[PDB]
């Protein structure tokens, strides 16, 4: 009888900290993705992997 | 406490007639079973908690610990009686069973045997 008590406490926190994963990756991805953009250089990126394509691919 | 060793002569038992009680024997003897039957089972021990697991894991924290000591502290009382007049509402009776009734009842034995010693002649 004592224990589920502790266990909600526990259990609480773990489902928190998972509701703020869920609520930090939704939102941290949100925010800290839209501006990245202004790279061309992600297309250089592109562009790089892509001469390690044209290059390594054969 | 821990077992009482009281065998139960259930031929004998069911039969008393003080008359009060011999209906209850019947039944008694059933109530019996029923107990018998509980405790023969009932696991021993419970299990105890790993306070230093939850000690780390509960986070409104020290809950555990408080409840470790606590709980290891915490004591318990040994349920109560409710008829043990049996102790005594044997012996008493026990008397009459055995030596008021037994002792009139070998006086009543005797005089047919010597009776039979009559009869031998």
């Amino acid at each position: 009888e004592v224990k589920n008590r502790l266990d909600y406490h526990i259990s609480v926190q773990n489902m928190m900290r998972q509701k703020e994963q869920e609520h930090m990756i939704n939102w941290v991805e949100k925010r800290v993705v839209q501006s990245i953009s202004a790279q061309q250089e992600k297309e250089t990126i592109a562009k790089c992997i892509a001469d390690l394509k044209l290059l390594s691919k054969k | 406490r821990k077992l009482a060793l009281k065998t139960i002569d259930w031929v004998a038992f069911g039969e008393i007639i003080p008359r009060n009680q011999k209906a209850v024997a019947n039944s008694l003897k059933s109530w019996n079973e029923t107990l018998t039957s509980r405790l023969a089972t009932l696991p021993e021990k419970p299990p105890a908690i790993d306070w230093a697991y939850y000690k780390a894991n509960v986070a409104k924290a020290g809950l555990v610990d408080d409840f470790e000591k606590k709980f290891n502290a915490l004591k318990v009382p040994i349920p109560e009686d409710k008829y043990t007049a049996q102790v005594d509402a044997e012996e008493k009776e026990d008397v009459k069973s055995c030596a008021e009734f037994l002792t009139q009842s070998k006086t009543r034995i005797q005089e047919y045997e010597k009776e039979l010693e009559k009869m031998r002649n």
